[PDB]
């Protein structure tokens, strides 16, 4: 995913 | 040969380091032996080796924290002769800076000659006080006297060599892809990591979606370091090791970003967690991107 | 529908936004009708909507500066009724912070209907005034009063618009790779971006070898925005715009690392440059890789 | 090549  | 790189250089036959007398920049600050901690800093006793284009084994030697050069004075070949530091330049003609650097008969220490006066690097009568004189000095190549013997431990790595490190972690996923930043890179030890993450502010800061979250304290690290880096040194030519990396889960449902350091040996990479600054072999994340 | 995002709410009839009065956290701060510059940050005039999944096109009203929620006093559909901050959260059941915002009958302008009361965001008498009343009314989806018509001017960008924003730039390499690592950006004036800038301490930073080169300039001031996004605003569930981009010149022999924006219309990128802070269209490098 |  994007880095959360 | 002694490839390009970041020194600690150590006598053979005393524990006592090339050291630059109080870090001074002044020209003809003494050069002297001293004693050393191992896994720290050694702040005035970091020598960056630049080889001399079409000149074999031969190399200037500035010291990290002064950006002065190790110099014979006046480039004399008399026994005893000074060495100090000098205001140079990395690619110098001055022979008085110019050292070839190849290995001692033990076949592990190099000796070091100065390429003028062909004389010899010399930690004094192997006195192991702290401030003993180093001087130029009679000597040959092959013999054992180990007051003109030195093991140059490596503190840096070259871009090549990280990239091999992170190579072989078994925590990359298979996109993984690098994208390097410098040549020639400081490994710190954690204790000194740590003290950057430490005055960086970020122990106190607080993880909130997007607006400061995982990306936002890895880049944070990353830019307190190089901060770090030339607030620390005054020679140019080399960079200190901090990575960020991009991470995917095994389920491949959440990713994190974080920052990554060397180990001691420079074998292998380490993860480091900028929330709470712990160290970590497995962060719980495959990296599928770095910078450093 | 309205997308997820940061806007600038601008009254159709007259040039007033709806502003939380001097930002103020404190539960029962009037939301008033104010004056705007811009092409500026209008601190005080920056609502988050966060969609309610489940609820067709209700939202909750963020202010950005407060992190305080626009809220109808005790959800009554009186005539009148104040509109005020409150504390809640993004994903609240109470239906005074939660609003139906549709498109008017002139179909550029929403109007907002508070989603318990069935009552609409008027600013009174339509008065321009700075600090005029803005309260729940009486009113219907179809009707042309200008009082309860507002203009949704979007402060932000999806991670996909900023995506296409650098994928019809002519400046891309055929190699680019890019990494996102968040989901919805505020997208700021050159003259904020500038501003940033100018406080990071870049501006007196000098250009060193390795130790302090542009990589470490772009990643510096990407830091600096991080810092400035999370130090000024008290809402979460966004990030401020600011890229890092690695590219290579048109003869593919040098590299160097820059920092990238958004267009006032957010449908291209323009590069800047973190060691003098100028903005250009064309840097004289094609990226191969960005970050933001 | 590498960014300077
Ligand atoms: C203990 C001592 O070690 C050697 O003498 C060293 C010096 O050795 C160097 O200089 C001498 C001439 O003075 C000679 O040229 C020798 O090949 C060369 O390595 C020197 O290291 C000084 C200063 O630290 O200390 C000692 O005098 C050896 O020659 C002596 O016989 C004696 O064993
Ligand atoms: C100039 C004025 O505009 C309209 O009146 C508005 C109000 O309009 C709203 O409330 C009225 C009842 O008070 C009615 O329900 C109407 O459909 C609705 O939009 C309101 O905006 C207030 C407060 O700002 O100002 C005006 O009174 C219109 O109905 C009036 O005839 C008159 O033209
Ligand atoms: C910057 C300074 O570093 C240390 O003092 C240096 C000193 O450091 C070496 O010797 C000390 C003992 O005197 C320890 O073994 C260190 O591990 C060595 O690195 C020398 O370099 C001398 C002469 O140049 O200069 C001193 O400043 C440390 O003791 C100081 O607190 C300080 O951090
Ligand atoms: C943070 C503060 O912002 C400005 O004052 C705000 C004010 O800002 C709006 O109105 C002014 C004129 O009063 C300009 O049109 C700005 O462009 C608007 O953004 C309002 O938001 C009021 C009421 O909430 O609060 C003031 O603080 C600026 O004038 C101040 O210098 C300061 O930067
Ligand atoms: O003194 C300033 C210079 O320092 C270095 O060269 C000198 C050399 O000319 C001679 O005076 O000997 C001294 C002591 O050994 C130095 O090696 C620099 O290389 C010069 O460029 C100059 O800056
Ligand atoms: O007052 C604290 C609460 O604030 C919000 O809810 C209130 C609501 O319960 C009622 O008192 O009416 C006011 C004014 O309209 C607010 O909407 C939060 O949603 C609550 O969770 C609570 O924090
Ligand atoms: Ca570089
Ligand atoms: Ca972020
Ligand atoms: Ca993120
Ligand atoms: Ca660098
Ligand atoms: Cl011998
Ligand atoms: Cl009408
Ligand atoms: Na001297
Ligand atoms: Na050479
Ligand atoms: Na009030
Ligand atoms: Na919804």
């Amino acid at each position: 995913p994007v880095p959360r | 040969s002694l490839r390009r790189g970041i020194y600690h250089i150590e006598n053979a036959g005393v524990p006592s380091a090339i050291d630059l007398k109080d870090g001074s920049s002044s020209d003809g600050t003494p050069i002297v032996g001293w004693q050393f901690t191992p896994d720290t800093i050694n702040w005035h006793q970091l020598w960056l080796a630049e080889p001399i284009p079409n000149v074999a084994d031969t190399f200037t030697l500035c010291n990290l924290f002064s950006g002065t050069y190790m110099d014979l004075y006046n480039g004399s070949s008399e026994a005893g002769t000074a060495v100090n530091g000098w205001q140079g330049t990395a690619f110098t003609t001055n022979p008085h800076q110019l050292w070839t650097i190849k290995k001692s008969s033990d076949g592990t220490s190099y000796k070091i000659q100065n390429y003028g006066s062909k004389t010899f690097v010399d930690l004094v009568n192997g006195d192991s006080s702290d401030g003993a004189k180093i001087a130029g000095w009679t000597g040959t190549w092959d013999e054992g006297n180990p007051h003109q013997k030195w093991y140059f431990n490596r503190m840096s790595v070259s871009s090549a060599e990280a990239q091999a490190a992170i190579a072989r972690n078994p925590h990359i996923h298979g996109t993984y892809r690098g994208y390097i930043l410098d040549g020639e890179y400081l490994v710190l030890p954690n204790a000194t990591f740590t003290q950057i993450w430490k005055d960086s502010g970020l122990p106190g800061s607080k993880w909130r979606e997007q607006i400061y979250d995982c990306d936002d304290f890895a880049i944070a690290m990353k830019a307190a370091v190089g901060k770090w880096g030339a607030d620390s040194w005054k020679a140019n030519g080399f960079a200190i090791f901090c990575g960020v990396m991009l991470g995917v889960n095994k389920a491949g449902d959440a990713a994190a970003a974080y920052n990554f350091t060397l180990t001691k040996d420079h074998a292998d990479i380490v993860f480091f967690e900028p929330q709470n600054g712990g160290y970590l072999n497995d962060i719980g994340y495959d990296s599928y991107m770095a910078f450093y």
